[PDB]
């Protein structure tokens, strides 16, 4: 039941970055229907900045996930469009994350179009609302100037904080890009909480 | 850059410069009064805080340091008796 | 270390002399003092009836 | 498959206890509350299932929590699971978070033997060399200058 | 039982006492005494035992 | 009154009650690994002694005899089946405890407590504060807090104060009830990502407040103090100030002077005893505390917080290793009575 | 225990022979083997003065004194030579190298300390 | 010790649980410090006193074991197979005679006035007053039905100092109870104040049995005929639902 | 024999001469009750 | 074309550095001496007592473990504590000085 909880979760996903939709919503009988014929489901939003972020869902038997030639035609037909692009998400299921020619186009892709963030996601990350669950602490960005402080006061370089990677779940539903840092109050039994800050490293595909 | 304590720790400050001469302890003028806290606490009295009874535990050194200075002298006669004694026997 | 033969090993601590050892009404003494407490977590009981069947044959002459 | 989730072989009813708070904001224990323990972990599969409340499934599998919550989760997971096994005459609170705050430093749950020792501590030689085999990472540490 | 000495038999190669009572050498101060005295913060006795009680010297380095 | 063993066991000196059982009434039901004696000896019989297929319970490990009364042979032979357990799983509590113990230490002992409380390893941070709180294992007491499993009725009825109409207590009891809120909600939901860790009223702080306040009133010769509206005020200023200077605890005296910005980290930490400091300093609470007394509450409650501070530079990775290496000999001990 | 019926025949290494044995007061079948070994000795289950806490034992110095678990325990020094270098003798001060420091050479008779001399430590 | 013929290092009982050290053939290392550094860090930082409290369980890590916790338990109970636990002025003043600490004053006592168990008790921890109230390791409900409990003996209860009633068992008096009396005085009164404390209480429990006396025998451990035939026909029960 | 044989197990440099250590001025001896010693003393 | 070694690489005498000492009123660390810090300062006095033996302690003890605890305890004691605070790249070394005579001492006697 995993394309069900995909169809409520990315609305929530996209709903959870602040951003607008701009392509209406159909219902879930249409969007299996698209994702069974075309082998692809595209949901478009803008960001605060205008930036145009595109989200990419991608059927378990599509013709894109096995053969490497149609990733790498769709990838480079949606990067030159006359659009104020930002971020591509391309959720695939999990088993396409092991694969290592889709992966072998996706850094293709990256190396051709360096201000282009090039993101491959599971299904079982956008099954769930992922800040609403409980064993989850409460991640939030913090900006360069406050972190620049915190560091000053601690007398602190970057690369002495903990470091978080970019896929990591709560860091991708939040947006931080490596560079940034999270700050994070988690629960505690023995302060009875707790706050770190983890520096955003790159991501692990 | 402290500047004048408050009249608690005034009367605080007063008994450790009176039980200075009598205890290991000399008084400083800290703000945060923490040094004093550590004094009072290692002294095993912490009730001048509360508690104007301050009078017994100065009687209460007194009495410390007299014994101690018996038991200081008394062990000094006794070890030089002893070296003297034992002088004589290896002689 | 001494021992007994249920597996209760022990190392000698004090040797008091005669005078000094616990005694009963007839005069009887021990040679050692074993503490009460090596047996309910041990659960040593061929010991306890050994000396129980044994102290009557030391009378019986058994 | 057929009936059922894959990744489990036994799934028992257990009663658990859990406090709540009522309409008069007190807080009262709740006895007769039943759910399910299973024998193997899929948090995805139990994710997928309407019949489970997704936002509350406990897994014992460190990698499995890492793998689908983050390093956050995983580390309050192996904060539990060394508490599970210390029992109840254990050590204090703060000797576990040790555990888990230096095997999830790195944004990855790193492992306590000499592959874990690699990641977290690259530089640190002499002290790798003292852990299981010096003549491994010396040969490695000159050519690596 | 026993109890060496300040001084006595030494290893030709480590510079550290020979082992154990049969040698006349010192005891051992292992690994996990290195722990505890660490643990616990107490350095200058570690300074005292395993550098000037067992091999401690002097190193030249440029 | 006069059994030697009983009294051993009873007041817990040594033994337990199924050592009494297993001497005296009968050991019952070998049971190796939470099952009965599996069948060794040729395809259903587990001894020589017992039938194929044997539906006895005497055959799979039950001794029906005590050890007062003495074992058959049949008995004896499935008591040193589980005895040889105990001999076996002794040896390997100290082997594999040893090869896991140099693992976590290895691993482990780089981490350090530096000038700021964290734990680090030469450069780099795995702890922003020690333990979260900073505090030492051995400075630690436990102690109740009263307002968790109160209700809302309840709560104003024991910790709201009616003797002055002043804005400033609607504070103070709304100050209690939203702490009371924020340890309901954080440990319910330190209970939803757990087995079996239930919600406790009951901490592990380093200042037993409660104490501080309940010595202080027997030593003063001070009784029921009367009613005195500035002196109530003037006590409530006092603890609301002292919680708010409380995270200058882990600084020192020259930043609290100063009253420069406290980082975030700094104020968790010391949110525990803000609110246990707020409980037990409550107004109806220190309604006989003069506010010389109450001068005294405040020197020795950060007294005892700053003696439970943890050191610079003790090497803490060393600590925790040894603190969880150690149950491990007691959970390898029992590998025979898990599955 | 009587370790073996011929040892003052025999030169061995860490052997202790205990003078007194009984057979005990209640026996088993074992002991139509083997000889027993040991004492039955008087044992009280008492607590006295804590001293026999944590598996520790009283024992009176009364059944020390008389021969209670007594017995002797030998030690043997096997030394061999190199054929022709070295010899048995006792050294001269004036001509041997490296004495060693607080040794004890007069006790020597030839070479080897006489039997029944009482040699303590630092004696060669 | 100046004895010759001692070659074992010999230490309290109590001393026993830092080191999971037993005396059943356990041998332990010492070296004296010589140099002033490593004398003076021994002094300060290595002190058994540093842990009296656990640095793994937070908790007191000394007690009373295996002699002082039942004696303890029957110096503080209420009701003698011979009566009244009390004694006479001049066995109370025996019981303090080798706890090493100042004597209390028995002036004003006849010698034919009894004392208690709880006042002996009492005058010993008048020197660090705590407050402790719990249910001692003597009361157990699953002794309580084929029990007559003493209603003085179910309810530890100090105040001050002053041990109003209760007996003193593993629960209060033993090793590694958390919240004991060891621990609150440790809390109150420093670690090596605890220290002297569980020795002194020590001696008063070892002291009682002096002449009170404890034993275990085979007749301990043997049931009533009786009895025998009700835990047979428990089990053929058990074997009939078998 | 070899130089990097020295090296590797529990018997070798490290782990022997290093990490661990052969001292003088130490004691060993069977251990012992005594009620009479406080819990901060040993005979 | 990164070429031959040069001497501007590969030296091994890592650069001196300057001691950066925090004003008073910008100190972090916590004006109470620690256990460990305490027990140095104790142990290094009494070793330097035991090496010279010039003392302004008005009191007389047999002992220089005695005489540099009364030395700590009196505030007297001729030591300052130095807590490196950290190394920058560019060479600094800031560093904090407390005086143990007007820090709490955390021992008991």
């Amino acid at each position: 039941m995993a394309m069900q909880k995909l169809f409520t979760y990315i609305y929530e996903f996209i709903e959870y970055r602040k951003m607008v939709l701009l392509e209406e919503k159909v219902p879930y009988d249409k969007f299996v229907q698209m994702v069974l014929n075309t082998g692809f489901f595209r949901i478009n939003a803008e960001t605060l900045n205008h930036g145009i972020v595109s989200v990419f869902i991608f059927g378990a038997n599509g013709k894109y996930v096995h053969h490497g030639g149609d990733m790498r035609t769709l990838l480079t037909n949606t990067l030159n469009e006359k659009k104020h692009y930002e971020e591509l998400i391309l959720i695939v299921d999990k088993p396409v994350l092991s694969k290592k020619n889709i992966l072998d186009i996706i850094v293709e892709q990256r190396a051709a179009n360096p201000t282009i963030v090039i993101n491959i996601y599971p299904y079982h990350l956008f099954c769930i609302n992922i800040p609403k669950v409980s064993a989850i602490p409460k991640h939030k960005l913090i900006t360069q100037e406050e972190a620049q402080e915190f560091l000053g006061r601690e007398y602190l370089q970057p690369q002495d904080l903990m470091q978080i990677s970019a896929s990591d779940p709560p860091v991708v539903w939040l947006g931080g890009r490596p560079g940034d840092f999270v700050q994070i109050e988690r629960p505690s039994e023995t302060a009875m909480h707790a706050v770190v800050i983890r520096f955003i490293t790159k991501s692990k595909i | 850059e402290e500047i004048e304590p408050e009249e608690n720790i005034k009367r605080v400050i007063f008994f450790l410069k009176e039980l200075s001469t009598m205890y290991s302890v000399s008084p400083v003028f800290t703000s945060g009064y923490m040094p004093l806290l550590y004094d009072l606490y290692r002294a095993g009295y912490l009730e001048v805080l509360w508690n104007p009874v301050e009078q017994k535990f100065l009687q209460h050194a007194e009495q410390r340091e007299k014994e101690q200075m018996i038991l200081q002298q008394v062990d000094m006669k006794l070890t030089e008796v002893i070296t003297q004694a034992r002088q004589y026997f290896k002689i | 270390k001494m021992s007994s033969r249920s597996g209760n090993k022990g190392i000698a601590a004090l040797a008091l002399p005669t005078s000094d050892m616990p005694f009963t009404e007839d005069g009887l003494q021990p040679d050692l003092i074993v503490n009460p407490h090596s047996h309910p977590s041990r659960m040593t009981n061929g010991q306890m009836i050994e000396t129980t069947v044994g102290l009557a044959n030391a009378l019986q002459g058994v | 498959t057929i009936r059922g989730i894959p990744g489990i072989k036994n799934a028992n009813v257990v009663k658990l206890m859990r406090h709540r708070v009522d309409a008069q904001g007190k807080l009262v224990r709740l006895d007769n509350i039943y759910a399910i323990k299973t024998n193997g972990t899929n948090i995805f599969g139990a994710m997928l299932d309407d019949n489970i409340d997704p936002y509350t499934i406990v897994s014992s599998s460190i990698g499995d929590t890492m793998e689908l919550y983050g390093i956050e989760a995983a580390r309050q997971k192996i904060i539990s699971e060394i508490r599970t096994v210390m029992g109840d005459k254990g050590p204090n609170h703060r000797h576990l978070l040790m555990y888990a705050d230096l095997m999830t430093r790195t944004g990855q749950v790193t492992s306590l033997e000499k592959a874990g020792l690699n990641a977290r501590e690259p530089s640190n030689v002499l002290l790798r060399m003292a852990l299981s085999s010096p003549v491994q990472v010396l040969t490695d540490a000159a050519v690596d200058s | 039982r026993y109890a060496v000495a300040s001084y006595g038999p030494t290893d030709a190669l480590t510079g550290q006492p020979l082992d154990g009572k049969r040698s006349h050498g010192g005891l051992r101060l292992g690994e996990m005494e290195h722990w505890v005295l660490t643990a616990q913060g107490a350095m200058q006795t570690i300074i005292e035992k395993s550098h000037d009680d067992s091999d401690g010297c002097i190193s030249y380095i440029c | 009154e006069t059994n030697g063993l009983f009294q051993m066991v009873a007041t817990g000196a040594k033994g337990s009650n199924p050592n009494m059982i297993h001497i005296m009434a009968g050991i019952g039901q070998i049971e190796i690994n939470t099952q009965r004696i599996q069948p060794q000896f040729s395809f259903g019989r587990t001894l020589v002694y017992y039938p194929r297929f044997a539906l006895e319970a005497q055959a799979y490990g039950f001794i029906c005899n005590s050890y007062i009364a003495g074992l058959t042979s049949p008995e004896f032979i499935f008591g040193e089946m589980n005895g040889r357990f105990d001999l076996i799983n002794k040896a390997l509590s100290t082997s594999s405890t040893g090869y896991a113990n140099r693992k976590a230490i290895f691993g482990l002992q780089s981490c350090i407590v530096d000038y700021y409380r964290r734990v680090s390893i030469d450069t780099r941070l795995v702890q922003q504060l020690y333990g979260e709180d900073g505090l030492d294992a051995r400075q630690l007491e436990t102690v109740r807090f009263e307002t968790i499993m109160l209700s809302d009725q309840e709560l104003e009825d024991k910790f709201k104060y009616t003797g002055i109409q002043s804005p400033l207590f609607e504070e103070e009891f709304s100050r209690l009830k939203k702490d009371r809120d924020k340890y309901r909600q954080i440990f319910l939901n330190v209970e939803n990502f757990n087995f079996s860790q239930l919600l406790t009223d009951v901490r592990q702080v380093p200042v037993n407040v409660a104490s501080i306040v309940k010595n202080i009133l027997l030593s003063s010769t001070s009784g029921v103090l009367p009613f005195d509206e500035k002196s109530i005020l003037q006590k409530y200023a006092m603890v609301k100030t002292f919680c708010k200077n409380l995270p200058y605890v882990f600084i020192n005296n020259i930043q609290e002077r100063l009253q420069t910005p406290i980082p975030v980290y700094l104020k968790r930490a010391a949110s525990l005893m803000r609110m246990l400091i707020r409980i037990e300093l409550a107004t109806v609470k220190t309604l006989n505390i003069t506010c010389e007394q109450m001068s005294a509450i405040l020197d020795l409650i950060r007294l005892q917080y700053t003696q439970s501070l943890i050191n610079y530079g003790e090497a803490v990775g060393i600590l925790a290793a040894q603190s969880v290496s150690e149950p491990l000999t007691q959970y390898m001990l029992d590998s025979h009575h898990r599955s | 225990g009587w370790y073996c019926f011929s040892w003052p025949y025999r030169v061995d290494m860490n052997r202790f022979f205990q003078f007194y044995n009984e057979m005990p007061l209640v026996k088993t079948i074992a002991h139509n083997y083997v000889i027993p070994n040991g004492l039955n000795t008087i044992v009280a289950y008492m607590i006295y003065g804590g001293y026999n806490q944590e598996d520790s034992v009283i024992v009176s110095q009364s059944f020390i004194d008389r021969g209670g678990f007594a017995g002797t325990f030998y030690r043997e020094e096997k030394v061999e030579l190199e054929s022709d270098i070295e010899s048995f003798g006792k050294p001269d001060p004036l001509i041997t190298k490296n004495l060693k420091p607080g040794a004890n050479y007069e006790k020597l008779v030839d070479g080897f300390v006489p039997v029944g001399t009482v040699v303590k430590k630092g004696d060669i | 010790l100046e004895n010759p013929k001692i070659s074992t290092f010999q230490m309290n009982v109590s001393a026993c649980a830092w080191y999971n050290a037993d005396f059943d053939g356990d041998q332990m290392n010492l070296w004296v410090p010589w140099s002033v550094m490593s004398r003076v860090e021994a002094e300060l930082l290595c002190s058994v006193r540093n842990w009296f409290i656990s640095t793994k369980s937070s908790g007191p890590v000394n007690g009373q074991v295996q002699d002082s916790t039942v004696g303890s338990f029957l110096l503080t109970r209420t009701n003698t197979p011979m009566g009244k636990n009390v004694m006479n002025k001049l066995h109370a003043m025996g019981l303090f005679q080798t706890t090493q600490t100042d004597p209390p004053c028995f002036a004003n006592y006849s010698p034919t006035d009894l004392l208690d168990g709880k006042s002996v008790v009492s005058m010993l921890l008048r020197q660090t007053p705590i407050n402790y109230q719990r249910a001692p390791t003597w009361y157990s409900e699953v002794y309580a039905p084929y029990m007559h409990y003493n209603k003085q003996d179910i309810s530890t209860q100090i105040r001050n100092g002053e041990l109003i009633e209760g007996v003193l068992d593993k629960k209060a008096v033993g090793a590694g109870s958390s919240g004991g009396i060891y621990h609150l005085i440790s809390r109150r009164y420093g670690p090596q104040q605890a220290l002297k404390m569980i020795f002194a209480t020590q001696q008063l429990a070892l002291n009682y049995v002096r002449n009170a006396g404890f034993t275990v025998s085979t007749a301990d451990m043997l049931l009533t005929p009786e009895a025998h035939q009700e835990v047979q026909e428990i089990i053929n029960e058990l074997l009939l639902e078998s | 024999p070899s130089i990097m044989r020295r090296l590797p197990r529990k018997e070798g440099r490290i782990r022997k001469s290093l990490l661990g250590s052969q001292v003088w001025s130490i004691s060993r001896s069977t251990i012992c009750g005594n009620s009479d010693l406080h819990l901060d003393e040993v005979g | 074309i990164v070429e031959s070694p040069s001497i501007c690489e590969g030296f091994v005498q890592a650069s001196s550095q300057t001691l950066v000492i925090i004003p008073d009123n910008e100190r972090i660390t916590s004006n109470v001496l620690t256990t460990f810090e305490a027990t140095r300062l104790v142990a290094v006095r009494a070793q330097q007592l035991a090496i010279n033996g010039s003392t302004m302690l008005k009191k007389k003890y047999s002992s220089p473990i005695d005489i540099a605890k009364q030395e700590l305890f009196n505030r007297k004691i001729p030591l300052l504590v130095m807590r490196c605070i950290k190394v920058t790249p560019e060479g600094q070394k800031i560093v904090e000085i407390w005086n143990p005579r007007e820090m709490g001492i955390p021992l008991l006697d």
